[PDB]
RNA sequence: UAAAGUUGCUGCAGUUAAAAAGCUCGUAGUUGGAUCUCUCUCGGCCGAAGCGUUUACUUUGAAAAAA
RNA sequence: GAGCGAUU
């Protein structure tokens, strides 16, 4: 958002936002994530300035839509948090989702057959996608992460200060990134709230499957 | 104890090259340093640069611009003649098309090419390129 | 790391520093009036002060010098100077 | 560069990094050549126009690319001054 | 670091910028001449004229107020002792531990000590000669050195 | 009331003498001004048609001129028409010893009688009211200096108008370029 | 003689390949923090006279056997 | 894919 009022950051966007927990960190904190921070509180958890959260989101949107043809953005995640957000931002976006395990030589070995030659990455994590992420620096392959306020930042270009831990955050995260991207390409609009709801994106906790099947 | 002000000033300006740093912070300050870093910013390699002035000594802060490969200093400065100028231009320079021998001579403080058409010699401070 | 204004360091992180790795130097002391209870006599006194203070006028001890600071007799009050 | 006649003499002329000026070589597997889209001022659509940026691998690997990129969006006028 | 120790420590003064005598303070360069003057016929040191008149009298720095150091003024006034006091106090210390050590032979690292202190009394003493503070023919004698602290 | 070195005066010095006589005979500072004299005064123009008088006085009376320095430049800026009055001392200015240099050189020179030294001194009694707690020191690309002083902010108000007026004079002394700021707080 | 950057001033080495004294003090030696922008007189503008606190440095000039 | 390399 450079400065333009019709970008600006909502109401209803500040209380998901609060409600999903977003703002909330870990204890630790890494040096080169300490711009994105606002003020450590007691008990250690560290706070995160939602407003530079959404600048990062939209400098990450803008970076996405520059790319022409949507399947060359590969969206990857590992834990089982992010899958099923990540299958469904490619499903609305285009991209090609890569869940569950990334096999070492995907972007390096040209005779495998899962070899892929994506222009842009984005991960979930930095700590437990750093394969995909060392592989980037082989191809010149340039990255997004959503990090935390413990998270490395070698070969992370355009970091997303979030919190990655909750289900409902990443989920939530990985919606309003869908969401922008689609409002900047020209295919859904701004006047009126998304049909699809955040809550698509969340985790299952096959608990919960199991809860809401005996439901009736 | 510190015995060369020059020659640290000069070794932390290339440390913080190398680091790919926007901005160095060196102390304590001198004319000498002045007149250097003058001669540097000349032909573009650093920037603008600010003294702060503290009543001791001073202090300087150098923007840098990603242009200089090496800077040094020659310990201890040696006499040179006009002649034997190009002798120190073969061993510390590394081309014929670019860099700088800076010396301290009855005229001022300048550069190699600057004496030779002053037709001067002097003493040897440093080099840049 | 790699861009970070050094002419101009924000007031919370010159207060962090070592008073002499400041941009300038400035020391962390200061200089109070102390009046006791009992007598009216305003003293001025140095924050690390390293001899105890009697007041002139009624032979009281205004403050005993510790490793840091000197600290003040119970009843004595202080304002900073300036 | 160019002879004493000014003809131009060289195979190509390498980019630089944005954020270092530093040459980028040809085996730089860890450079990076981005694009940030522009958006329309009035409806916030994809303008069709886009600003480039350029990161050397050694940058990359001391972690330091997110604020130099950060940087550069903030000069072109991309992020919000009050960022 | 120090001199005759591996330490390295950082500790000291810091003088603020500005050398302006602050609005507060009433006292004229005269009286603050006269309160020196005091005080040295009382016997003491520059330096702990100094410490009173900054803990008490509330003057950061004589300099500023008077425009001369205390030295200087006990100088010109004649109220200024023969030898300086950072020598005195050396001279005072290797005398103390002389005589310690004379009771206790056993006593190596006294002996150490006691070298490094007139080492640095010497150091002071051809420093003082230099700049003819001290007449060229001065010298430090273990035996002398009782009476002439 | 006005003694100048080369026993010449002018209009303007006589004027200002005029001026400096009527508030000793009109205002509540008899004794201070009876005391005190002025060696020379000048007139230069500043800021677009703005005028700022320099009243040159002798250095063994610029710490008692200090006393009254706020009044006085207050009565003085009521008796003329607008301009911009400061109060500068009367500072020597001695060559650098040389090989060449003469007998001038049979006394050594005092650090005081220094062109940098009698720069600062003027620049800090240029701007009294407010006490300098700053300099910086900028070298611009193409060689040139600029100045850079950092003024008190208790006294702000007081001298914020005539920073302008201060430029001009320095420049028009010195022959540099200086500008003022007013920094938060250390 | 070069090769020998295997005598290293340019220009070498000293954790494990050869190698830093068991440790400290200390004279000589080496090295050493910021700061400071021609002249009266006497004679025909120049002539004499003092220059320079003096050096180091650098640029000139003079004297410097041929082969 | 990792090591100048034998090799892993
Ligand atoms: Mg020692
Ligand atoms: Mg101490
Ligand atoms: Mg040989
Ligand atoms: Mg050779
Ligand atoms: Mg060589
Ligand atoms: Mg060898
Ligand atoms: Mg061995
Ligand atoms: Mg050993
Ligand atoms: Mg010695
Ligand atoms: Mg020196
Ligand atoms: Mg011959
Ligand atoms: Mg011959
Ligand atoms: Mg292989
Ligand atoms: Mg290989």
């Amino acid at each position: 958002s450079g400065a333009l009022d019709v970008l600006q950051m909502k109401e209803e966007d500040v209380l998901k936002f609060l409600a999903a927990g977003t703002h909330l960190g870990g204890t630790n904190l890494d040096f080169q994530m300490e711009q994105y921070i606002y003020k450590r509180k007691s008990d250690g958890i560290y706070i995160i300035n939602l407003k530079r959260t959404w600048e990062k989101l939209l400098l990450a949107a803008r970076a996405i839509v520059a790319i022409e043809n949507p399947a060359d953005v590969s969206v990857i995640s590992s834990r089982n948090t992010g899958q099923r957000a990540v299958l469904k931002f490619a499903a609305a976006t285009g991209a090609t989702p890569i869940a569950g395990r990334f096999t070492p030589g995907t972007f390096t070995n040209q005779i495998q057959a899962a070899f892929r030659e994506p222009r842009l990455l984005v991960v979930t994590d930095p700590r437990a996608d750093h394969q995909p992420l060392t592989e980037a620096s082989y191809v010149n392959l340039p990255t997004i992460a959503l990090c935390n306020t413990d998270s490395p930042l070698r070969y992370v270009d355009i970091a997303i200060p979030c919190n990655n831990k909750g289900a409902h955050s990443v989920g939530l995260m990985w919606w309003m990134l869908a969401r922008e991207v689609l409002r900047m390409r020209g295919t859904i609009s701004r006047e009126h709230p998304w049909e699809v709801m955040p809550d698509l994106y969340f985790y299952r906790d096959p608990e919960e499957i199991e809860k809401e099947e005996q439901a009736a | 104890v510190r015995m060369n002000v020059l020659a640290d000033a000069l070794k932390s300006i290339n440390n913080a090259e190398k680091r790919g740093k926007r901005q160095v912070l060196i102390r304590p300050c001198s004319k000498v340093i002045v007149r250097f870093l003058t001669v540097m910013m000349k032909h573009g390699y650093i920037g603008e640069f600010e003294i702060i002035d503290d009543h001791r000594a001073g202090k300087i802060v150098v923007n840098l611009t990603g242009r200089l490969n090496k800077c040094g200093v020659i310990s201890p400065r040696f006499d040179v003649q006009l002649k034997d100028l190009e002798k120190w231009q073969n061993n510390l320079l590394p081309s014929r098309q670019f860099g700088f021998i800076v010396l301290t001579t009855s005229a001022g403080i300048m550069d190699h090419e600057e004496a030779r058409r002053k037709h001067t010699g002097g003493k040897i401070l440093g080099f840049f390129f | 790391p790699l861009a970070k204004d050094l002419l101009h360091p924000s007031p919370e992180e010159e207060k962090r520093k070592h008073k002499k790795k400041r941009l300038v130097q400035s020391p962390n002391s200061y200089f109070m009036d102390v009046k006791c209870p009992g007598c009216y006599k305003i003293t001025t006194v140095f924050s690390h002060a390293q001899t105890v203070v009697l007041c002139v006028g009624c032979s009281t001890v205004l403050c005993q010098p510790t490793g840091g600071k000197a600290r003040l007799t119970e009843g004595c009050s202080f304002r900073r100077k300036q | 560069m160019q002879n004493d006649a000014g003809e131009f003499v060289d195979l190509y002329v390498p980019r630089k990094c944005s954020a270092s000026n530093r040459i980028i070589g040809a085996k730089d597997h860890a450079s990076i050549q981005m694009n940030v889209a522009e958006v329309d001022k009035v409806t916030g659509r994809f303008n069709g126009q886009f600003k480039t940026y350029a990161i050397c691998g050694a940058i990359r690997r001391m972690g330091e690319s997110d604020d130099s990129i950060l940087r550069l969006a903030k000069a072109d006028g991309i992020v919000s001054k009050n960022f | 670091g120090r001199m005759h120790a591996p330490g390295k420590g950082l500790s000291q003064s810091a003088l603020p910028y500005r050398r302006s005598v602050p609005t507060w303070l009433k006292l004229t360069s005269d009286d603050v001449k006269e309160q020196i003057y005091k005080l040295a016929k009382k016997g003491l040191t520059p330096s702990q004229i100094g410490v009173i008149l900054r803990d008490s009298h509330g003057v950061a720095q004589v300099r500023f107020v008077t425009g001369n150091k205390i030295l200087r003024i006990l100088k010109s006034k004649g109220l200024a002792p023969d030898l300086p006091e950072d020598l005195y106090h050396l001279i005072k210390k290797a005398v103390a531990v002389r005589k310690h050590l004379e009771r206790n032979r056993k006593d190596k690292d006294a002996k150490f000590r006691l070298i490094l202190i007139e080492s640095r009394i010497h150091r002071l003493a051809r420093y003082y000669k230099t700049k003819r503070v001290l007449p060229p023919n001065w010298k430090y004698e273990s035996s002398t050195a009782s009476a002439l602290v | 009331i006005v003694k100048p070195n080369g026993e010449k005066p002018d209009e303007f010095e006589s004027g200002i003498s005029q001026a400096l006589l009527e508030l000793e005979m009109n205002s509540d500072l008899k004794a201070q001004l009876r005391e005190l004299n002025i060696t020379a005064a000048k007139e230069i123009e500043v800021g677009g048609g703005r005028k700022a008088i320099i009243i040159f006085v002798p250095v063994p009376q610029l710490k008692s001129f200090q006393k009254i320095q706020v009044r006085l430049v207050r009565e003085l800026e009521k008796k003329f028409s607008g301009k911009h009055v400061v109060f500068i001392a009367q500072r020597r200015i001695l060559p650098k010893p040389t090989r060449k240099s003469r007998t001038k050189n049979k006394q050594k020179r005092p650090r005081s009688r220094t062109l940098t030294a009698v720069h600062d001194a003027i620049l800090e009694d240029l701007v009294f009211p407010s006490e300098i707690v700053g300099k910086r020191i900028r070298v611009k690309l193409d060689g040139s200096r600029l100045i850079k002083v950092h003024l008190d902010k208790a006294q702000q108000n007081n001298v914020e108008h005539k920073v302008e007026t201060f430029s001009g004079v320095y420049k028009k002394l010195t022959g540099k370029d200086v500008n003022f700021e007013f920094p938060e707080f250390q």
